RNA sequence: UCGAAGGUGGGAUCGGCGAUUGGGACGAAGUCGUAACAAGGUAGCCGUACCGGAAGGUGCGGCUGGAUC
RNA sequence: CUGGGCAGUAACUGACGCUGAGGAGCGAAAGCGUGGGGAGCGAACAGGAUUAGAUACCCUGGUAGUCCACGCCGUAAACG
RNA sequence: AGAAGCACCGGCCAACUACGUGCCAGCAGCCGCGGUAAUACGUAGGGUGCGAGCGUUGUCCGGAAUUACUGGGCGUAAAGAGCUCGUAGGUGGUUUGUCGCGUUGUUCGUGAAAUCUCACGGCUUAACUGUGAGCGUGCGGGCGAUACGGGCAGACUAGAGU
RNA sequence: CAGCUUGUUGGUGGGGUGACGGCCUACCAAGGCGACGACGGGUAGCCGGCCUGAGAGGGUGUCCGGCCACACUGGGACUGA
């Protein structure tokens, strides 16, 4: 399923903005309820709740689809929360959120879900596609010269690419140099108290 | 008086509690193949035969660190006379994740624990010395 | 600059002549989350009286965790007058997994890889009491290389 | 400890005490609710709570529990029966599952919505 | 037994569970041709076709005789 | 000859009901006593015997898990 | 008449040692069977006294028992 | 434009206000709330979590180191037979030689496939599936060791006995 | 559930089987099994596998795969490799 709710009320319950974009602030703070102006105590389990929660809506993951996320990286040899972070980055969704093809991941998520994406020329209709080492990204040639992608066409400068990451010009292609480092960009939450939340 | 080994080894840790600085017991090989292994390790130092009334008996000096700080940390039996214990090479025992050594009882004499990993030959692994 | 939390809250009761009387002790882990935690059981009349008294016995009762990467050396198991927790070294990316006293002693103290356990009483301050002995009999691979001699015989993968 | 008489003599679980007696094997078993009365709880509790003699397809007697406000049970009636514990009568382990065979949904149910037995609306 | 004996037989097997080394005795009926055989009498034994309805072993040779 | 099924007989074992009857657990705010917790008003327990509405009492032997000079 | 222990010499054998499922023996007092004995004490029982009651504590008595012989019973806070 | 609902909000454990009610209606896994200001009852709003699923029931594992080899205890909390002897059994002093049964190493055969894991390949992805390697804790056979236990043959006096 | 067995244990000579064999038969011995639990009672298809548990372990044998046992109940023969 999909959550397709307010954002800023989820937010405002997580006390911190993960989203941005035009509707950044809501010009106000931060009391999500009726009661959520009063101050409660900060349980052990809550902030590793928050945490999981904060990720899940930022990369608009459902919960079964999180627990195979994080089961498949505590698995994985090495490190856990790293691995998890680097699995929920390489969803289609993030890849062209981090490439600038679309305002934010709800975008990325109509546009690719809608199908306007051909990765090795192939028609997909799923966020829930993983990239890969020497994969290409193209876009459809009859979904070209369309306004959902027209507005961004000529202002997809202003947000930075990420170091894995590289975008083409006029025509625009994405490819997968490697896997990312969302430990180097773009990580606005601790991996390791997600790692703590999932072994209780 | 049962598993001379484990009388051996109760000796010097009520030794090294009560900050003896000499031990005495009845000679045997194994317990001199013992003595040369903890010297080898460094928990113990010199060690000696001296003939006694009946038999030999074995000597073994302990050391001491600056203040009254003893080397040896703790003994603890292995193979008991109830159970045996017996280990293989892929399956050695770890000892204080490595800090230790255990007494491993092979075809090749008494080894310690990354020696005999080295050599690729198991056996009873007589008692944890760490 | 110091990182503290409380871990059991209770009041206590003496009978007077008159009727009863009613004090707070409150047991505060004190440290700045690298390598320093401090214990204080602490008692007063008031709750804030109590957990100042703690965190003040904390910072005097200071003492010093030898760490080797964010975790543990060797496994230990130690044991207060009744508590019972062992500790483990872990993986780097595995977080720490521990109770309520032992999770808040750690995460004071600054270790980010342990596997801990509780075998003995449930009593919070027990609990505390054995998690600090067992960091107290935890020992440094350059102390007992000090110790025995030829500083080798010894694996430190991680180094650092 | 003393492994040769550990070896003699092994270890044995702790004896187990079953809780589905009645039901033998069923999550649900269909009763036949005869005699609906009305009891009192344990001393602390003051209250009137509704019970009935329910005999199972497994042709055993229990008193089970009715949640809810009210009901419209009777003399021998076609229920379901699951398990569950009052807490506050001496010996009642089981309860009716309102909104079953015979027994309505608790009227003017709006929150929980399935316990008691309710609709949403229509 | 009129040309059989019977030769008690002991192995070691370790405890599934406990680790500890036990011993258990068993018991199986040799074929003997010509019966000269007392209490005692150590007596290696390989196993043969069903000669008989409980008899599935053979004498070889008598080592380490009774004492 | 053997041989399924069947009949006859004394037994073996496992359950159900049973007039009547013993002890147990829980209930309420009942009746009769105060045996224990203080030296609890005759110190308390342990094995046995006897007695009495009941708790209990007495004798024999032992312990302090009580005290005394 | 008989058991055990300790000390000394090392005189002698040479691991012949430890524990011990079951099993066996021993095992306070009270009690049981058979015969004897019975001073004193003393359950049960009786009378007196206290008390609302007193099937008790106190007093006066008093039977088995306590004792011996051979058996039985195998139980104690048989506890360091 | 044709498409969302579900459970909970006192501690365990994330989620509070008001209305009606006043040991009654009632809820509940425990302990506890309701007998006139209920974050615990029914309701309204608000919040939390999940989702075409959410709660209850039924059973197993875990928490439970409360059957403890790993990984428990037995003076007073449950736990040393009333004591002793002794059958089987378990266990055993120092030293020499032999065997190599236990022990351990290598090698060979076997330990079916799927399924468990690493690494890949294909269904737009995943579920699903194919391949390479681990797994298959073991067993049988040959070839190496006697460091310890053990069998046999001896020896010593310290144990023990006289 | 503390004593179980008499073709039962063994041997001999025949018979029988594709094949060894009390499998059957005639004769001889008194033997064979049992506290490491026979005999007796309750329960049950076994395994690869499945679930839970860090693991050891605890539960389970359903898809599928291997085998075994059965075809209304009980008993029997023949054809045929
Ligand atoms: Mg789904
Ligand atoms: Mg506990
Ligand atoms: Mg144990
Ligand atoms: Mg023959
Ligand atoms: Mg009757
Ligand atoms: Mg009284
Ligand atoms: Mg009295
Ligand atoms: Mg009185
Ligand atoms: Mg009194
Ligand atoms: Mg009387
Ligand atoms: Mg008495
Ligand atoms: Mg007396
Ligand atoms: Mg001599
Ligand atoms: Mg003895
Ligand atoms: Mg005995
Ligand atoms: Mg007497
Ligand atoms: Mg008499
Ligand atoms: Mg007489
Ligand atoms: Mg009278
Ligand atoms: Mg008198
Ligand atoms: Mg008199
Ligand atoms: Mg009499
Ligand atoms: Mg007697
Ligand atoms: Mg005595
Ligand atoms: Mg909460
Ligand atoms: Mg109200
Ligand atoms: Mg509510
Ligand atoms: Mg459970
Ligand atoms: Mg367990
Ligand atoms: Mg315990
Ligand atoms: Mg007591
Ligand atoms: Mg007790
Ligand atoms: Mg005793
Ligand atoms: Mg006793
Ligand atoms: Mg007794
Ligand atoms: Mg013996
Ligand atoms: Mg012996
Ligand atoms: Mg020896
Ligand atoms: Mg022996
Ligand atoms: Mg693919
Ligand atoms: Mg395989
Ligand atoms: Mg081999
Ligand atoms: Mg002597
Ligand atoms: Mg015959
Ligand atoms: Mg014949
Ligand atoms: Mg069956
Ligand atoms: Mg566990
Ligand atoms: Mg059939
Ligand atoms: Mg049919
Ligand atoms: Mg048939
Ligand atoms: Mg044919
Ligand atoms: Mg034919």
């Amino acid at each position: 399923a999909r959550y397709t709710g307010p954002v800023t009320r989820k937010s405002r319950r997580l006390r911190t903005d993960l989203v941005g974009g035009d509707q950044a602030f809501e010009k106000r703070p931060y009391p999500p309820g009726q009661h959520g102006r009063a101050r409660i105590k900060e349980s052990e389990y809550l902030l590793q709740l928050q945490e999981k929660q904060k990720a899940r809506f930022t990369y608009g993951v459902m919960e079964k689809q999180f627990r195979r996320y994080y089961e498949e990286a505590v698995r994985q040899p090495g490190k856990t929360g790293e691995e998890l972070l680097k699995i929920l980055e390489s969803r289609l969704d993030n890849v062209i959120y981090r490439a600038g093809l679309a305002r934010t991941r709800r975008m990325a998520r109509q546009l690719v879900s809608h199908g306007h994406f051909n990765v090795n020329g192939v028609h997909v209709n799923v966020p829930s596609y993983r990239v890969s080492q020497y994969d290409i990204v193209d876009v459809r040639d009859k979904s070209l010269n369309t306004v959902p992608f027209q507005i961004a066409r000529e202002t997809a400068g202003e947000r930075p690419i990420p170091s894995w990451l590289q975008v083409v010009g006029e025509r625009q292609r994405v490819l997968i140099h490697q896997l990312p480092e969302r430990a180097q960009i773009d990580v606005p939450l601790t991996e390791q108290l997600i790692v703590e939340y999932y072994s209780k | 008086m049962t598993d001379p080994i484990a009388d051996f080894l109760t000796r010097l840790r009520n030794a090294n509690s009560a900050y003896h600085d000499e031990v005495s017991l009845p000679h045997s090989k194994l317990k001199a193949n013992i003595a040369q292994i903890l010297k080898n390790e460094g928990y113990i130092s010199d060690f000696r035969t001296e003939d006694a009334r009946v038999g030999k008996s074995l000597v073994i000096q302990l050391k001491y660190g600056p203040s009254r700080e003893r080397s040896i940390a703790g003994l603890r039996r292995v193979s008991k006379p109830g159970l045996r214990v017996y280990a293989k090479s892929t399956n050695l025992p770890r000892v204080l994740g490595g800090l230790g050594v255990a007494i491993i009882s092979t075809s090749s004499g008494l080894l310690t624990d990354r020696q005999a990993a080295r050599q690729g030959v198991g056996g009873e692994v007589l008692a944890y010395v760490w | 600059n110091y990182l503290e939390r409380v871990v059991a809250i209770n009041r206590v009761s003496k009978v007077v002549k008159g009727g009863r009387r009613f004090s707070f002790t409150a047991l505060v882990i004190v440290g700045d989350g690298n390598g320093m935690v401090g214990v204080g059981y602490g008692k007063a009349k008031e709750v804030p009286a109590a957990i100042a008294k703690g965190v003040e016995e904390a910072r005097k009762s200071f003492f010093r965790v030898p760490l080797i990467g964010g975790t543990i050396t060797h496994p230990v198991q130690g044991e207060a007058a009744a508590g019972v927790v062992l500790l483990r070294p872990a993986s780097p990316g595995t977080g720490v997994i521990a109770g309520g006293a032992a999770r808040a002693v750690l995460e004071c103290a600054g270790v980010h890889d342990i596997l801990a356990k509780s075998l003995g009483s449930d009593n919070a301050i027990n609990v505390v009491h054995a998690t600090v002995a067992a960091l107290k009999l935890l020992q440094r691979p350059e102390e007992v290389a000090a110790r025995r001699g030829l500083p080798i015989e010894d694996v430190a993968p991680a180094g650092m | 400890p003393t492994i040769q008489q550990l070896v003699r003599k092994g270890r044995r679980d702790k004896i187990s005490k079953v809780k589905t007696a009645a039901l033998k094997g069923s999550p649900q078993r269909r009763g036949v609710c005869t005699r609906v009365y009305t009891t009192t709880p344990k001393k602390p509790n003051s209250a009137l709570r509704k019970v009935a003699r329910v005999k199972l397809t497994s042709q055993v007697e229990v008193t089970a529990y009715i949640p809810g406000e009210g009901h419209n049970l009777q003399e021998h009636s076609m229920v379901l029966v699951r398990g569950g514990r009052v807490k506050d009568l001496p010996g009642v382990r089981y309860k009716i599952i309102r909104g079953s065979l015979d027994t309505q949904g608790v009227k003017n149910r709006k929150q929980a919505r399935s316990r008691y037995g309710a609709k949403k609306e229509k | 037994m009129q040309k059989t004996i019977v030769v008690e037989l002991e192995d070691r097997m370790r405890h599934p569970l406990y680790g500890k080394i036990i011993r258990t005795t068993k018991k199986v009926k040799a074929h003997d041709e010509d019966s000269v055989a007392g209490i005692g009498d150590r007596v290696s034994l390989m196993e043969t076709r069903p000669l008989s309805a409980t008899k599935r072993w053979r004498l070889v040779e008598i080592l380490e005789k009774a004492k």
